[PDB]
RNA sequence: UUUUUUUACUUAUUCAAUGAAGCGGGGCUGGACUUGCGUCCAACUUCUGGAGUUAAGGUCC
């Protein structure tokens, strides 16, 4: 029904678009995904937004991977409200 | 005496369907006024046959098939739970609780009358040979009919020897000396 | 082509027809008394109400954080018997050549263990991280220790396996282990592990550790209660 | 279905937080009788 | 050490934690034999102050008597 | 917050049975009522003093 948007930060180096899609496709269907990157160098800014088809699946994944210690990084996984999700958040995804 | 007169243990076959047994012998039990019937059933879990010992109802005979279980027919010698019998049916060897293998109405000529049912809370009102009214669980089993050997006490014993032969195999106290025939040290009625 | 002399002889396993086949009767096995006792002990501990100081031990580190803690603590295992013999031989040669044993031996960094020793370190506020086994019998040996760590401001975590801590400390069983200080190349890893414990265990169990445990019903009791409440709702 | 999607999410969370060894092997016992095992003498 | 804490906790026999532990241990010891061997003392501070040591040659036997 | 009443539960305790054998909740099939699909209730052997036990068989290797 209602789609879910999860903001994930503290991304370790190597944990990028394909890795994120493959990992969270185990939790549920991913409709959109975008990793924030610098246009001058192409390097990742260690944050990303994942837009799941199902809000309960997004919520379960966020509580699962919140504060996860991965390669020296304690991952941040939060669910953004539909009121505070930006209309142009997934341009270029 | 060889074996006690008890029903089969309440198992899956008696709880959900019926099991057939064959009456092989009707024998005299020393000390008991009622004859006993040896009935052979099949074991549902193994090849070996199981022999039981019931109190023989009047009309039962050697070579007769009896049926024990929930779905058994309303016929003399058949063992049914009291929930499966209509009101006014007389039964014998009635269990006070399901699985005690028979406690009520066991002597010769005696029976228990099924007075009524309470299906909402699962009970059965019965009338005992003493005239008392009792409430028992409806899954307690009973053999349809009257215990054989009735009218035993109608005949006078007529002889001290016959009373002695009655009680010597029964281990009751015989002869009986009166209390007033005793000394004051022996009985409160003594003297 | 199959042999026409082959025949099928199906068995009807209804009531009063054939001998019943050999089934799995494992639910109804007459168990030995020690097995029955341990199973009913676990069941009774679930059925009764557990006070919070005991029920807090049901909340434990997850697989990833436990693996990271063990990955750090496996570098600081205590000195073995052969290693101690070699070190004592080197120190004996140093004394023979006329040098102090501190001139040949370096200050050691190991995982601290032993319940009295760890409690003393926590009271002296020297411990940086405390790991407490979840299965200590008697439970009174560790039932005060989370509260002691909270009073002294020590990061603690409940972890699965006193045998697992014993593998760290070369023992069969350790009730509690502590990290006081590590080497400079592992200071960052220790700080990251401490922050990971603080953010992923303690903040999550902050509210659940104050609740009562147990009080769960058996399967048939739950089904009877469900039938009762649907009967009451229908009526 | 929504129940299937939720079950998939719960299974993924369980695998992430506890591992994949979720099942145990249990002996089938044809009898209700337990015997003392035969050990070396 | 921890045994001071165990002493002060064992003084509080009417508290919830000690009361629950006493209840479950009473059930377990009632299901066990009248005389049986304890693998370890269930009150280590009490056993230690009465003289028990974790050395080969010290054993603990649990017993119940009718009162 | 405590004290009475009655009024349910089960985990202490108590009784009984069994070779601790089929308990409880679902699924499949049929029958009923219902609502227009939830309950409850049934699966299996009754002319005969025979016999019933070492899985037949199907399907992947």
């Amino acid at each position: 029904s209602q789609p879910g948007v999860m903001y994930i930060a503290r991304l370790p180096h190597g944990f990028y678009e394909h890795e994120l899609r493959g990992y969270f496709s185990q939790f549920g269907e991913i409709t959109r995904l975008r990793v924030v990157r610098n246009k001058k160098t192409g390097a990742s800014r260690h944050r990303a937004f994942i837009e799941f088809a199902d809000a309960e699946v997004a919520d379960i994944a966020a509580r699962t991977m919140d504060k996860y210690l991965l390669f020296g990084h304690i991952l941040t996984c939060k669910i953004v409200p539909p009121a505070q999700v930006h209309p142009d958040l997934f341009k270029g995804a | 005496r060889k074996a006690p007169a008890k029903f089969r243990p309440l198992d899956y076959a008696e709880r959900h369907g019926y099991i057939r047994g064959i009456v092989k012998e009707i024998i005299h039990d020393p000390g008991r006024g009622a004859p006993l019937a040896r009935v052979v059933f099949r074991s549902p879990y193994k090849y070996k046959q199981i022999t039981e010992t019931f109190i023989a109802n009047e009309g039962m005979y050697t070579g007769q098939f009896i049926y024990a279980g929930k779905n058994a027919a309303l016929t003399v010698g058949n063992i049914l739970p009291l929930s499966s019998v209509p009101e006014g049916t007389v039964v014998s060897n009635v269990e006070e609780k399901p699985g005690d293998r028979g406690a009520l109405g066991r002597t010769s000529g005696n029976y228990v009358t099924v007075v009524g049912h309470n299906p909402d809370e699962g009970k059965t009102r019965i009338k005992l040979p003493s005239g008392a009214k009792k409430v028992v669980p409806s899954s307690s089993r009973g053999m349809i009919g009257i215990v054989a050997g009735g009218g035993r006490t109608d005949k006078p014993l007529l002889k001290a020897s016959r009373a002695k032969h009655k009680f010597a195999v029964k281990r009751n106290r015989w002869p009986k000396t009166r209390g007033v025939a005793m000394n004051p040290v022996d009985h409160p009625h003594g003297g | 082509p199959k042999n026409p002399l082959l025949e099928k002889r199906p068995r009807n396993f209804g009531i009063g027809q054939d001998i019943q086949p050999k089934r799995n009767l494992s639910r109804m096995v007459k168990w030995p008394e020690y097995i029955r006792l341990q199973r009913q002990k676990k069941i009774l501990r679930m059925r009764l109400k557990v006070p919070p100081a005991i029920a807090q031990f049901q909340y434990t580190l997850d697989k990833n954080l436990a693996a990271q803690a063990f990955k750090l603590l496996n570098k600081y295992r205590p000195e073995t018997k052969q290693e101690k013999k070699e070190r004592l031989l080197r120190e004996a040669t140093a004394i023979k050549e006329g040098k102090k044993k501190e001139d040949v031996s370096k200050k050691p960094y190991t995982v601290k263990y032993g319940l009295n020793h760890v409690v003393g370190l926590i009271e002296n506020k020297k411990a940086s991280l405390v790991l407490i086994a979840n299965d200590v019998d008697p439970i009174e040996l560790v039932v005060f220790l989370p509260a002691l760590c909270r009073k002294m401001g020590i990061p603690y975590a409940i972890i699965k396996g006193k045998a697992r801590l014993g593998t760290l400390v070369h023992k069969k069983t350790a009730a509690v282990v502590a990290i006081t200080e590590v080497r400079s190349e592992d200071k960052n890893e220790l700080a990251k592990l401490i922050s990971a414990v603080k953010e992923g265990y303690l903040e999550k169990v902050e509210d659940t550790r104050k609740r009562w445990g147990g009080g769960i019903m058996g399967f048939k009791a739950q089904k009877r209660e469900e039938k009762r409440k649907k009967s009451l709702e229908t009526a | 279905s929504k129940a299937a999607k939720g079950a998939q999410a719960k299974k993924a969370a369980q695998a992430a937080l506890k591992g994949v060894h979720s099942h145990k092997k249990t002996k089938v016992r044809k009898s209700t009788t337990f015997h003392r095992p035969k050990t070396l003498v | 050490g921890a045994l001071k804490y165990l002493e002060e906790l064992s003084k509080k026999k009417q508290s919830d934690v000690v009361r629950f532990l006493l209840r479950v241990r009473c059930w377990e010891y009632r299901q066990l034999n009248v005389i049986h061997r304890a693998s370890r003392p269930s009150r280590p501070d009490k056993a230690r102050r009465l003289g028990y040591k974790a050395k080969q040659g010290y054993v603990i036997y649990r017993v119940r008597v009718r009162r």
